[PDB]
C-alpha cells in the first residue's frame, strides 16, 4: 500500500534469519548452506533444485553436500549468497524486494570492501528501494536495551565479551574468541567417536548437533562432575540415532560445553569465558567496573545452557573482590536477539533517515553504506 | 514412581540396572545396596535368555552376577545363597590359582577374580501391580 | 503413418520378452535357447527348423537340445543372438524393424564392448532407425514409481538388493547374490533325485521347473516346518509326469525355496536375502534408513511365492531396532516389471531425445549409446 | 638366564607381527583370521585345528572361512584374540610368556575398556610378568626418529596425516580417512568383475590382493593415463589365476590406486591424501608449516607403491606457495616401521620403568596401563 517495512535479514553463518520489521521474531529461518547430490547419477527425469539446501537440505540430509558461503559469518562468496538472498526473498518471504527497504546485518569485522558489494547486490540484482547495513553485534545489543553492563555474547562462530557504558561499546575492552557452538559440536563428535561411534559425516554432523543441544549441559564443578560421572547412573542417557541405533552418552554432555570454560580441551590457548569477562573489566576504568559486574548480560545460542548463569556468578565471584556486587542476567530467547535488534532498528520511524537509499548508491556508490552511516 | 526407576529395564517382575562402570563384585554389591537393588541372579533360562537384551548394550561386557563360590567346597550360590540350577554353573579350565563369583560374559555365565574390575548388574523387584 | 513405438525387447536369460512401448505387458514371450535335434536321424522330407527353439522347442521337449546364448543374461554369442532377434522381430512381432525405434535391455555388469556390439547388430543387420539400450533393473525401478525404498529384486539368474534415495541407486550399498531362479530348479532336480526320481535330462529340467512354480512354497519357519513334516498329511501332493507317472512331493516344497534364505543348502557362502537387505541397510546413511525399512519392495519372478512378504517382515524386524516401522510391499505382477520399465522409458516421447540415432551410431560408433546415455 | 627381552607383538588388522625386541624385523608374521571348514563334511579321522588360520589357512584358501577379530584393528572379540595370542607365543614364537615381559600395541582410538581387557588377558591367561601396551602410531613415529615433519601414514585399514613438531603430535591437526588398502582390495575386485570376471569369494579376495600388490602402480596424471589407456600396449599385462586362467589387466592397474587421490571412486566424499595433508598443515601455525613441507614422510603399507613420492611432491608443490621448499621422504621399507617402533620402545632399557607390571595390574587393576602411561 503506502508505508514501508524494513526487511530484516541477518545472514548467519549457519542459519540465516529474515522477516519483516514489527515482527516479534523472524518469519524465516533456514540453513545457510549450499548442497547438491554428491553422488547424483542420474535418473529418468529431474525436478530437483541443484543447490537450494535450505529446509530441503536438512530433510535431505543423507543425500546432499554442504557449503557455507559465509561460514566465518563473512560472505566468502557472492554467487551462492545471491542464491540465499533470492531464496529468502522469493521463497521464504515471498515479498518483492522492489517494495520494501532491507537491512542486511553484518559480522563484526567485515572488510569495508565486501560491504560495498553487499550493497551493490541489493541495489543491482535485488532492486530494493533502499537498504541498510547492520552490524549483528549491535542489533543484538539494541534488542537487549541496556546502557551499561558487560554482556557475553557467544553465538555459533565467535564469542565476545563487551563492556558497555552508555551505550557505547568500549572497543578496547572487547576481546575475541574463536570458539563457539561451531567448535562445540565438532568436539562433541570427536569425543563421541572415541568410545567407538564414528560420527565423521555431514549427516552425522547434524545428528551430533541434535545430541548436544538437547543432551549437553554445563557442570557446577568440572572436577566434581567427572568424579561423579563414574558412579553416575544418571549421565547414561540414551539417544536414538536416526537409523535406529541407540547410542548411550554419559560424560560427553558436560565435557563438550566445558570447552568454553576451558578452551585447552579444544587446544585453544585462549582463556575461558570467565577469564575473558574479568579481563574486559580490567581494561576499563576502576570506577566503571562496578556497573559491569552488576550488569552482565548473556547472549547468543551458546549462552543458552542452563547452569551457565550459576556457573558464571560462581566463577566471577571467586575472581572479584568480595565487596563488589555481582549480578547475572539472561534474557529468555537470546539467540534471536540479534535478529530482534535488527528488527527494531529497521522499524525505526524516527531513525529512517539512517537507511541507505538508491540515490545515495548512485552518487556516492555503495561505499556510502560504509561511511558516515551503516 | 513407576515400576522401575529411570535408567532401569524391566522384565516382568524384575527391574535390572546395567552399571556404566567397572566395580569389584563386592563393591558393586555395596553400590547395589545403596539403591536397594541386589546383584542380578538368574533363576531361570527365561531370565537368562533376557540377558541377550544386554546385547544391544554395546558389545558384550562381562557383568558381575550373584553367584558366589565357597572356596573349600567351591559350591556356587547366589547372594541369597540359593542354588543355581545346572544351567547356571561355570565352565572348566585345566587349572590355575584363583577363582571367584561368576559373571556373565554375553551369552554365558563365567567366573573370574573379584579383585579384577567388571561391570555389574543389579536386580530389584518391580512394584508389582495389584488392583 | 506417423509417430513411433519403442520396441522393447528385454533379452532375458530364459525368456525374451518384447512388444511395443505403451503396451501394458510384453506382447510375445519365449524361451531363449537354441536347439536342434540332438539325435537328428534324417527322414524322408524336411520342414524342420534347425535351431528356432522358442515356443516350438518347449513342446518339442524330447527332441531338441537347448543352448542359452543369454545364459547369465549376458549375450555370449552374437550369431544365435541375432537369430533370436530376427525371430523376435519377424516371427512374433511380425514387424519390420526398419520402422520402429527400439530399446534393448541389458544385464548389470555388461561390458561396454558388448553394448557397442549390440548397437552394431541393431543398426546394421536390422537397420532400425535408432536404438536405446537400457539397464534392466532401472527399467524395473522405473516401472515401480518408487523414488525411495530398499528393494529385493529376485529374478531368474540374479538377485540384488538396491536401496534407493531419490531415484538414485547408490552404487556402494548394492550387493549381488549369485543365485536365483536357476539354482532353485537345479537344486529341485537334485533334491528330487535323492528320493529315487531321476530328473537328469533337459526335458526333465523343464518338468522340474514346472513343479517348483506350482508346487513349492516358503515356510513360516524352516525349523518348525521341518518338525511338522513328519505329521504332514498335507505336503504329500502329487504331480503327474507327462508320461503319466505320479510322484509324491512336498518336504521338497518348502526346502527348495529355502535356499534363498540360507544359501548353504546350495553350498553358497553368501548370506540370506534378509541379511543381505540388512547389510545394504547399514551401507546407507543412518538417516536414510527409516525410509528404507519402511519402503521395502521385492521385484522379479522369484519374489512371487506366497508368504514371502509376511516372512520377510518377520525376518527383518528381528533384525531391526524394534522401534522402527516395517513395511514389505510387493506389486502384483512383478515379473513383467522389467519389461514394463522397458515400455515406460521407451514410451517417453518427452525423453525421446535419449533415443540413439543411426547418425550417432555412424558418427560416434555404437559407443555413443554407452557413453553419456544408455 | 638373566636380562630380558620384551615380547613385541603387533596386533594388526590383517597380520600379526611378532618377535623379540632389538630384532631388526619381526620374526613371525601370519594372517589374523579365524577359519574352520565352511563345508566341513566330516570324514574318517581328524587332525585339523578348528580355526587356526595364520599361514595354514592361507594355503587352505579354497576350503576355509576367514574372520578378523581385529577387523578394524580394534579387537572386537576376546576369545579369538586369546586364540591369536596363544598361537603367537606357542606356535610361532615358541616362547613362553612367563619368561618375558611383553609389549602390545593398539589401534588409534582405542576404548580404555578394552585396554584393561587386553591388559587383563596377557597377565591372567598368559601370566606374563609384565606388559606394556603402546599406540601403533606412536611406535611407528618412534621408528622414523624424526622429531618433526608431517608423515602420511597409510596402512591396511586407515590413513592418517599427522603433523609432528618437536616430538609431539598435535591432535587437532591430524585427520583420518577410512579408505585404506582393504578398500583398495575390495575395490579392485569390483572393477575387475566389471569387465570379465567375478571375484566374489574369500579366495578371490586373496587372489586379487596378490594382483593388487604386484600389479598396482599410481599414474602420473590421472587424466592423461586414461587417454594413454586406449593406445597403451603396455597396460595389458597379464596374470594367471590359481586354476588355469590367465586374465588381463591394465587400465584397472592404475585406476585402483587412484582412490587414494580420488576417494570419490570408492564413494568417499573425503578429500584426497594430497588434500588431507594440506588441510592438516593449515591446521598448524604458519610459522611451523615450513617444517612439515620440508619433511613429509610416508608410512605404512599403502605408501609402498613406486612413484608415489614424486606425484606427492607434485601435488603439494601445486598446493603450496611458490617460495616454499617441499620434500617428500619415503623410507624404503616402511610397512614394518610400525613393528620397528615397538621393538625400539620395548627394547629401550633406559625406558624400562615404562613397562607395566603384575603389581601395577594387581593394585591398580589393569587400568594403570591406560592411566598415566601406556
Ligand atoms: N538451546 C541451546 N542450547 C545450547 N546451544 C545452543 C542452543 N541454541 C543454539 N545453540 C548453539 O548456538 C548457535 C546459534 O547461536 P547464534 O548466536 O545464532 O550463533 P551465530 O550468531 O554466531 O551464528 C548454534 O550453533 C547452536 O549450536
Ligand atoms: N509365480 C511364480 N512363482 C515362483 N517363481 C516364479 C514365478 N514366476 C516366475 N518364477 C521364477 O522366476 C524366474 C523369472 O523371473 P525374472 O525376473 O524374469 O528372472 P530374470 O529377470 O533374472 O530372467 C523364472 O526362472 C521362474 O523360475
Ligand atoms: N609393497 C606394497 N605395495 C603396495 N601395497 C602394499 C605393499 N605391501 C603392503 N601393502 C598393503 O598395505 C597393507 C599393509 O600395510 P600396514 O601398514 O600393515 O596396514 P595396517 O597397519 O593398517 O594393517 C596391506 O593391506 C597391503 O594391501
Ligand atoms: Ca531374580
Amino acid at each position: 500500500d503506502d508505508d514501508i517495512a524494513a526487511l530484516v535479514v541477518d545472514n548467519g553463518s549457519g542459519m540465516c534469519k529474515a522477516g519483516f520489521a514489527g515482527d516479534d521474531a523472524p518469519r524465516a529461518v533456514f540453513p545457510s548452506i549450499v548442497g547438491r547430490p554428491r553422488h547424483q547419477g542420474v535418473m529418468v527425469g529431474m525436478g530437483q533444485k541443484d543447490s537450494y539446501v535450505g529446509d530441503e537440505a536438512q530433510s535431505k540430509r543423507g543425500i546432499l553436500t554442504l557449503k557455507y558461503p559465509i561460514e566465518h559469518g563473512i560472505v566468502t562468496n557472492w554467487d551462492d549468497m545471491e542464491k540465499i538472498w533470492h531464496h529468502t526473498f522469493y521463497n521464504e518471504l515471498r515479498v518483492a524486494p522492489e517494495e520494501h527497504p532491507v537491512l542486511l546485518t553484518e559480522a563484526p569485522l567485515n572488510p569495508k570492501a565486501n560491504r560495498e558489494k553487499m550493497t551493490q547486490i541489493m541495489f543491482e540484482t535485488f532492486n530494493t528501494p533502499a537498504m541498510y547495513v547492520a552490524i549483528q553485534a549491535v542489533l543484538s545489543l539494541y534488542a537487549s536495551g541496556r546502557t551499561t553492563g558487560i554482556v557475553m555474547d557467544s553465538g555459533d562462530g565467535v564469542t565476545h565479551t563487551v563492556p558497555i557504558y552508555e551505550g557505547y561499546a568500549l572497543p578496547h575492552a572487547i576481546l575475541r574468541l574463536d570458539l563457539a557452538g561451531r567448535d562445540l559440536t565438532d568436539y562433541l563428535m570427536k569425543i563421541l567417536t572415541e568410545r567407538g561411534y564414528s560420527f565423521t559425516t555431514t549427516a552425522e554432523r547434524e545428528i551430533v548437533r541434535d545430541i548436544k543441544e538437547k543432551l549437553c549441559y554445563v557442570a557446577l564443578d568440572f572436577e566434581q562432575e567427572m568424579a561423579t560421572a563414574a558412579s553416575s547412573s544418571s549421565l547414561e542417557k540414551s539417544y536414538e540415532l536416526p537409523d535406529g541405533q541407540v547410542i548411550t552418552i554419559g560424560n560427553e554432555r558436560f565435557r563438550c560445553p566445558e570447552a568454553l570454560f576451558q578452551p585447552s580441551f579444544l587446544g585453544m590457548e585462549s582463556c575461558g569465558i570467565h577469564e575473558t569477562t574479568f579481563n574486559s573489566i580490567m581494561k576499563c576504568d576502576v570506577d566503571i567496573r562496578k556497573d559491569l559486574y552488576a550488569n552482565t548480560v548473556l547472549s547468543g545460542g551458546t549462552t543458552m545452557y542452563p547452569g551457565i548463569a550459576d556457573r558464571m556468578q560462581k566463577e566471577i565471584t571467586a575472581l572479584a573482590p568480595s565487596t563488589m556486587k555481582i549480578k547475572i542476567i539472561a534474557p529468555p530467547e537470546r539467540k534471536y536477539s540479534v535478529w530482534i535488534g535488527g528488527s527494531i532498528l529497521a522499524s525505526l520511524s524516527t531513525f529512517q533517515q539512517m537507511w541507505i537509499s538508491k540515490q545515495e548508491y548512485d552518487e556516492s556508490g555503495p561505499s556510502i553504506v560504509h561511511r558516515k552511516c551503516f | 514412581c513407576s515400576p522401575c526407576p529411570h535408567n532401569w529395564i524391566q522384565n516382568g517382575k524384575s527391574c535390572y540396572y546395567v552399571f556404566e562402570r567397572w566395580e569389584m563384585w563386592n563393591i558393586s554389591k555395596k553400590s547395589c545396596l545403596k539403591e536397594g537393588a541386589s546383584l542380578f541372579q538368574i533363576d531361570s533360562k527365561e531370565e537368562m535368555e533376557f540377558i541377550s537384551s544386554i546385547g544391544k548394550l554395546k558389545g558384550g561386557n562381562k557383568y558381575w552376577v550373584g553367584v558366589f563360590q565357597d572356596g573349600i567346597s567351591g559350591s556356587w550360590f547366589w547372594e541369597d545363597g540359593s542354588s543355581p540350577l545346572s544351567d547356571l554353573l561355570p565352565a572348566e579350565r585345566q587349572r590355575s590359582a584363583g577363582q571367584i563369583c561368576g559373571y556373565l560374559k554375553d551369552s554365558t555365565l563365567i567366573s573370574d577374580k573379584c579383585d579384577s574390575w567388571k561391570y555389574f548388574i543389579c536386580e530389584k523387584k518391580a512394584f508389582g501391580s495389584c488392583i
